[PDB]
């Protein structure tokens, strides 16, 4: 009762008030043509000739996905330094849509991204003769080799677990002292490049407290008055955001204190407001004449991209919000029917032509929008919680004895204090990690079983059948 | 028809 | 036509490096002739880390190529301090190149980088070309994030006057004029306003609160608007009861009303029902709650159906 279907919602322009301004212009703009779409196309709920299908187009995706995949033209040289994430877009969205990579291809995945490795430490957006390291395809580099890689010689999880000690360096070099970090060397600073460190930090058990502080200061600092978070934080000399909550930033903000809510630090980290974090999230959700997709900022367009920056931070923000109240001391959050009838309906590219899918009507499909869209639509689709007896029954199982060498600090105390507490942050950050469920039942497929995707991670965006292994592997919890 | 602006590197 | 590098004798000394891609890499680029061969030589500059006026000039022949390419600009804006060239004609430079790369990290991080070591005493020049950069896309996130690092930067250096706060707030002031949707406008009046540590904070409150309802009344549906109230009143502790009357027929300054505005307004709904919590009447606060899940605001159906059960 608590998901209404767009079609089942009355559609109405959003009020002029009599006030006319560029904003408006735009808006009604967009919701002329995405209700177009939708007045064209049948209900996917309902059991109408001549409408158009919106069945998720799985084959039609998946044949955009392999023309693009060996072989970019000259133009995508304005991607050159984001070739990492070429891969990661594709082989995510595969994974996404039930589609197995052979061995060979995954091998070529595998060395392709191997000679994007630094032996300084970190992955860059080319070849390490080209490209210096850089945070965020050190991120999508990662997380590729979680998708496409294995424990073999040639499957690259072995160069990674040799890389830690480089990686951890790297991210130090990176680290600034009001807990922000540099995306690269000279790089900005904002919480991309601390959602990306933190989620490889994670994944390769290379967490130090020297490489934590501030952290998570300069993440609750980039709360702004709206609920979300903007990309950066400025130190006086109290922190004050330095922008707009958005999207992007909010799932980076969310995804990193999260993540930050594992380690076994005293009084770390420091709070956010979840009860507003929500707020803004579900706000972002587009009206019934826009399709229902997110926003990812007050007053802007709708984007099928922020079905995962925005709808996958919902998961997030409302785990933070359960403890919440249970540090004082049930339906969907966001409409997630709504979410996957704008995915199926006004994300996918007409059917019968090139596939993937796009931010909206009128934009052209690309690697980046059919991998978010797809991510989105997985949240929506799968009621993914954390479970806290599934993080005991973690616990119960680690195994503190097995576990690869520990990073060598920057800092002679900058490590923790004692193997016991060292152990201690291995088993709650690893068991955290893995915390992650699918609620049985809770799944619901707009249009039938024939559209349902595969089911990502919330925080990591990664499948579950792929984090765990990856994780476990360099944990030694195999 | 129109390229989209997203970036995020 | 193209001349190629290993044809011209400023770079013969120089020996090119291929890109080392390994065995059948995938998703790669079919790079044209001019953006190959430029990169083959950028590979043996920076390997052998020349610090010159023609490796100087290559990095601007690559960015204009791909903008985005952040090696390379780290390698150039290190060959400007080495070689001690003019920043400011570097920044002229960037005044190009911002107009068609407004969405570039590394084209605006290169300028914060430049503003930065120039250090001017007075940032004025700076701040009135960023106003005038805002005009053909007002909502630019760089631009926004970068006005803010700037204020911020050059304040704690004491080089911004109470003249010049005030010229900016009526510059804001215009801004959200021309345009009272655009939410960045907001994010900037509520760093100037309330968030920089020189913002009044007396008297100050009431005139803010009398600028926020106006706003509110001049457009009712403005979702900006009502964020900002909201927290406005949030972060100065402030009771919403007092100010009931100015947002209740939605569900200090006073509505008219303006044509197209249909009524209830969702978050003037939230309000109402904040309203209550804030008095303790947990059931009327409940009963708005359910009306926006089951008939005014459906799309968050679950949602305020949530906020409905968070009153039992
Ligand atoms: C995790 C990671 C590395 C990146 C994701 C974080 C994101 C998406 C950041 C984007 C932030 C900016 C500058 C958006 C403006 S593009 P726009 O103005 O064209 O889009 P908009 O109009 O706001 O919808
Ligand atoms: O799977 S999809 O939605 O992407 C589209 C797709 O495969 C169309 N092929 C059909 C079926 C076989 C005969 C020719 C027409
Ligand atoms: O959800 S149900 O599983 O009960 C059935 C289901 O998946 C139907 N897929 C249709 C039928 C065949 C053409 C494509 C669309
Ligand atoms: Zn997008």
């Amino acid at each position: 009762e608590f998901t209404p279907s767009v079609y089942s919602l009355v559609s109405k322009p959003l009020p002029s008030n009599s006030r006319p301004s560029a904003t408006l212009d735009e808006q009604a703009e967009t919701e002329d043509l995405i209700s177009q779409l939708f007045d064209l196309t049948a209900d996917p709920n309902a059991l109408e000739h001549g409408k158009r299908y919106s069945g998720l187009r799985k084959q039609e995706h998946t044949q955009f996905l392999a023309s693009s995949f060996f072989q970019l033209p000259g133009k995508f040289v304005s991607l050159d330094a984001s070739r990492p994430w070429l891969v990661f877009w594709t082989v995510h969205s595969l994974d996404l849509l039930g589609v197995a990579l052979d061995q060979g291809t995954k091998d070529r995945v595998v060395s392709t991204l191997l000679h994007f490795l630094s032996p300084k430490g970190g992955f860059g957006g080319g070849p390490a003769n080209s490209q210096i390291p850089h945070l965020l395809p050190t991120y999508a580099s990662v997380c590729s080799l979680a998708i496409a890689g294995n424990d073999s010689s040639t499957g690259g999880w072995k160069d990674l677990a040799a890389a830690r000690q480089s990686i951890y360096e790297f991210f130090m070099r990176c680290k600034r002292p009001d807990g922000g970090f540099v995306v690269c060397e000279g790089g900005e600073v904002d919480v991309r490049g601390t959602y990306c460190l933190l989620v490889v930090a994670t994944l390769l058990d290379i967490i130090t407290p020297e490489l934590l502080h501030n952290v998570d200061k300069f993440v609750s600092a980039c709360q702004t008055y709206e609920g979300g978070f903007a990309c950066a934080s400025f130190p006086f000399p109290c922190r004050v955001s330095m922008a707009e909550a958005h999207g992007g930033y909010t799932s980076c903000s969310l995804n990193s204190h999260f993540l930050l809510t594992s380690v076994p630090l005293p009084s770390f980290p420091l709070s956010i407001d979840a009860n507003a974090a929500l707020r803004w999230t579900v706000l972002q959700q587009g009206e019934p004449i826009e399709g229902g997709g997110f926003r990812g900022r007050t007053n802007k367009l709708v984007d099928g991209c922020y079905s995962w920056w925005v709808g996958g931070g919902a998961p997030v923000a409302e785990e933070l919000v359960r403890r919440e109240k249970s540090r004082k001391v049930i339906p969907p959050i966001f409409n997630r029917v709504a979410l996957q009838e704008f995915t199926l309906v006004a994300a996918q590219q007409d059917p019968g032509s090139t596939g993937g899918l796009r931010d909206k009507p009128g934009k052209r499909p690309d690697q980046y929008h059919t991998c978010n869209n797809l991510s989105g639509l997985s949240i929506a689709q799968h009621k993914m919680s954390h479970s806290p007896s599934t993080v005991s029954s973690n616990r119960l199982k680690f195994d503190a004895s097995k576990g690869l060498p520990a990073v060598k600090p920057v800092a002679p105390g900058g490590g923790w204090k004692n193997e016991d507490e060292r152990q201690n942050a291995r088993r709650e950050i690893w068991a955290n990690a893995l915390g992650w469920i699918e609620e049985e039942g809770g799944e619901i497929i707009v249009g039938g079983k024939d559209n349902r995707i595969n089911t990502t991670t919330p925080v990591f965006n990664i499948l579950g059948l792929r984090l765990k292994p990856f994780i476990n592997y360099f944990y030694c919890q195999e | 028809p129109t390229a989209s602006a997203c970036n995020i590197q | 036509t193209y001349i190629p590098m290993s044809q011209r004798r400023s770079w013969a000394d120089v020996k090119p490096i291929m890109q080392d891609d390994g065995p059948n890499p995938v998703v790669p680029i079919m790079y044209s002739e001019e953006y190959k061969d430029a990169m083959d030589y950028f590979r043996a500059i920076a390997a052998k880390e020349e610090k010159s006026e023609r490796a100087l000039e290559l990095t601007e022949i690559i960015v204009r190529m791909n903008p985005a390419h952040y090696t390379v600009w780290q390698y150039r804006f290190s060959l400007l301090t080495s070689l001690n060239k003019s920043l400011e004609d570097e920044l002229r430079l960037m005044n190009e190149f911002a107009v068609q790369n407004l969405k570039s990290y590394q084209v605006w991080h290169h300028r914060l980088l430049l503003l930065d070591r120039i250090s001017p005493q007075d940032p004025v020049s700076e701040i009135e070309y960023i106003h005038g950069s805002l005009l053909p896309d007002p909502k630019n996130y760089h631009t926004w994030a970068y006005l803010h690092w700037l204020y911020s930067h050059f304040s704690t250096l004491g080089r911004i006057s109470e003249a010049q706060w005030g010229s900016e707030l009526d510059w804001c002031n215009e801004m959200l004029r021309v345009d009272g949707r655009n939410n960045s406008a907001w994010g900037w009046r509520w760093y100037l306003r309330v968030s920089r540590p020189g913002a009044e904070t007396s008297r100050s409150l009431q005139d803010e609160l009398i600028y926020i309802l106006k706003s509110i009344h001049l457009i009712p549906h403005n979702v900006s608007a009502w964020n900002y109230l909201r927290g406005f009143l949030k972060h100065f502790s402030l009771p919403l009861v007092p100010i009931l009357p100015a947002i209740l027929p939605y569900t200090f300054p006073m509505p008219s009303l303006p044509e197209d505005t249909p009524l209830p307004v969702p978050l003037a709904l939230e309000y109402l029902a904040d309203s209550f919590i804030e008095q303790n009447r947990v059931d009327d606060a409940a009963k708005v709650f359910e009306k926006l899940s089951s008939e005014y605001d459906q799309m968050r159906a679950g949602y305020w159906e949530f906020r409905r059960r968070e009153c039992a």
